[PDB]
RNA sequence: GCUUGACUGCGAGCGUGACGGCGCGAGCAGGUGCGAAAGCAGGUCAUAGUGAUCCGGUGGUUCUGAAUGGAAGGGCCAUC
RNA sequence: UGAGCCUUGAUGGAAGUGUGGACGCCAGUCUGCAUGGCUUUAAUGUUUGAUGUUCUAACGUUGACCCGUAAUCCGGGUUGCGGACAGUGUCUGGUGGGUAGUUUGACUGGGGCGGUCU
RNA sequence: GUUUAUUAAAAACACAGCACUGUGCAAACACGAAAGUGGACGUAUACGGUGUGACGCCUGCCCGGUGCCGGAAGGUUAAUU
RNA sequence: UUUUGUAUAAUGGGUCAGCGACUUAUAUUCUGUAGCAAGGUUAACCGAAUAGGGGAGCCGAAGGGAAACCGAGUCUUAACUGGGCGUUAAGUUGCAGGGUAUAGACCCGAAACCCGGUGAUCUAGCCAUGGGCAGGUUGAAGGUUGGGUAACACUAACUGGAGGACCGAACCGACUAAUGUUGAAAAAUUAGCGGAUGACUUGUGGCUGGGGGUGAAAGGCCAAUCAAACCGGGAGAUAGCU
RNA sequence: AGGGUGACAGCCCCGUACACAAAAAUGCACAUGCUGUGAGCUCGAUGAGUAGGGCGGGACACGUGGUAUCCUGUCUGAAUA
RNA sequence: UAAGGUGAUAUGAACCGUUAUAACCGGCGAUUUCCGAAUGGGGAAACCCAGUGUGUUUCGACACACUAUCAUUAACUGAAUCCAUAGGUUAAUGAGGCGAACCGGGGGAACUGAAACAUCUAAGUACCCCGAGGAAAAGAAAUCAACCGAGAUUCCCCCAG
């Protein structure tokens, strides 16, 4: 399980990041309560090109 | 019925097989759990009856889609 | 005393078994020991001292080897 | 807390009035504390496994309550108690006449016992 | 009291009594692939299992064997790696 | 019929009629017979349908060697004076028959094993709800009261009315004998006999179903049967036996 | 062809060969209407908890074998002309 | 179609009919009690008991029709929880059961053979279960071949015991 981070999120959090997290803990807290996403590709980009349309 | 929602797993037959080779009736059965999946596009808990595997489905695929079948097939939820 | 004939390949022609098989055999080829030589030696005076087939192991051998070259596995000789 | 990496103090702006730890060639000198015109060493940040607490958010509830619902089922919801234990799937070692399928030779002055079986 | 309905009614079973043993309750145990249920609307003065078999006087020694109970060293030891 | 042997006092058959057991298919070989002959012959299918077409193919004219391979030879071995198997006999396809192979394979016969149904109207146990026990005894606790004690104890009458208590009918059982035993009866009759307010007895209905029930435990009972029920099915189980 | 008729029938009867038939309801064919329905071209896109793998089984004539191929209960998990 | 007719054991009775409404055959329609999927509820099948809307110069009561369940859809309603969801009522479609074999799938024996027996066999047979058609199923290559080339599935004959 990947998922990239929403809000920050302790030892790794980090607005936007790209994470690998336990299973779990994502599935049963950091999602479905808001606060990370499958990193769905779709999404790596759908979240990178902010890291782009942004940070240049 | 041990049934995986998302998947279809049922149980299936087979042999034991002793180092005598001796063939007995047997079942494998899916790693079954039923868990309570949060929605949100439901702001609900829709909890389905899952084998781990559907899980790994659900965490693929995506909750929205796998409900999309089951919905798209008749199937409860 | 000197030795490795307790040799390898074969074998006219006999025995004895329902059969699987066991047994005796001079002689031919290669190569060897003993003996000056003629010559003797294919274990032990003889007759007991043993276990088929399968499967598998070990060595040797391109005989085979599923498109081709190889390989795996199979065969063949030895052996467990 | 076992082990790796990054590093800042060890092997590979002077002299004097003053300090903890020590394989210190057996009798050193240091490694630091104050001042005064790629390989043998200590803690951080870590990465990586083990052990331990506690948390809650999977999961359990054969506590209480709300509603569906005039309902000792069920479902949803709230709350409390537990809690990543328990339990269940797959694999695995043990136990397992509870259940099962079977085996348990022939000869023989009947059979068995004894003996015998090339 | 019970029993072999149809060759056995007994000295067999059962019994109150006794002992051992298990069970903290979603009990053990039992029917059931499960859900559900008996135990029990009971809760260790209860529930199950096993033996003994009113009562009196009593019930000695043995723990090697087999069974069972306990044992946070060591040896040996599965999947996995 | 079986047997070394059977008048045999060993088997079978009361008798007559009808029926009743070596079959069919496909393979494979041999014999007979027919055709063609170093060749014989087609399968499916086509079809102008018992013709004709179709020669895919099969068998045979060449073996030896594990094989590569060689080839009237070849293999064995370095090679055999040699050895083994071969070269010197005509096949093939129908048709009838003799054997075999697979099939129930000559006919009939098990005790059983497996699957799926039907059965607690008999019986076992339990649940619910109802019914029944003539007559006659014994006379527990407790109570009253007198006697009695310092008070209790204790004691006598009475009163009371326990009990898997007694005797004994109905009711429930079934210890002995006799009869019966092609019965009156597939378990009884008759004389005796145990229980008879209880762990009693009994009506109606309900629940438990086969490796399962139920069992105060005999392997007892589960519809005249039970060390594994009845029915249908696997099924023509298998039978080196008769 | 066959059947029947007082015994065995081409010519007695019913048939057979042969040639004929439907107001109706239907079957199949075509031709047409209706509602649909999408046709052709150019530029694209080209099936992930998937293939593969560990374990356990199962299926392939193939009984784990040296064992390809296929399905998958369990744990995992690619490339992308 | 017709000069004969009202099926049969099975006569008789009383009748019908002869040129087109006797009978007879066939097409299409009417009617079609109760039980039975059985469907208003129940139930020991062929019986018991309703509710709702209707209807009677005699508008008590007794006739007629609707009212099962489930699924899809819609309309109206509508909780814990305010929105929503759940739930509830209604309406329209549909299904339901029966029955040869053949077919696809879920599950799946034993005797038996191996002259015992466990791997192996019998066999994916019998049997149970679900589903469907007129057929089913399968099907247009991540197939085979083998350096030439084939060109989906199904079926038959060889290959070959």
């Amino acid at each position: 399980m990947q998922v990239i981070l929403l809000d920050k999120v302790a030892n790794l959090g980090s607005l936007g990041d790209q994470v690998n997290v336990k299973a779990g803990y994502a599935r049963n807290f950091l999602v479905p309560q808001g606060k990370a996403v499958p990193a769905t590709k779709k999404n790596i980009e759908f979240f990178e090109a902010r890291r782009a349309e942004l940070e240049a | 019925s041990r049934v995986c929602q998302v998947t279809g797993k049922r149980p299936v037959t087979g042999n034991n097989r002793s180092h005598a080779l001796n063939a007995t009736k047997r079942r494998f059965l899916p790693n079954l759990h039923s868990h309570r999946f949060w929605v949100e596009s439901e702001k609900r808990f829709v909890t389905l009856r899952v084998s781990a595997k559907g899980m790994r489905v659900i965490d693929k695929k995506g909750i929205d889609t796998v409900l999309a079948e089951l919905r798209a097939r008749g199937e409860k939820y």
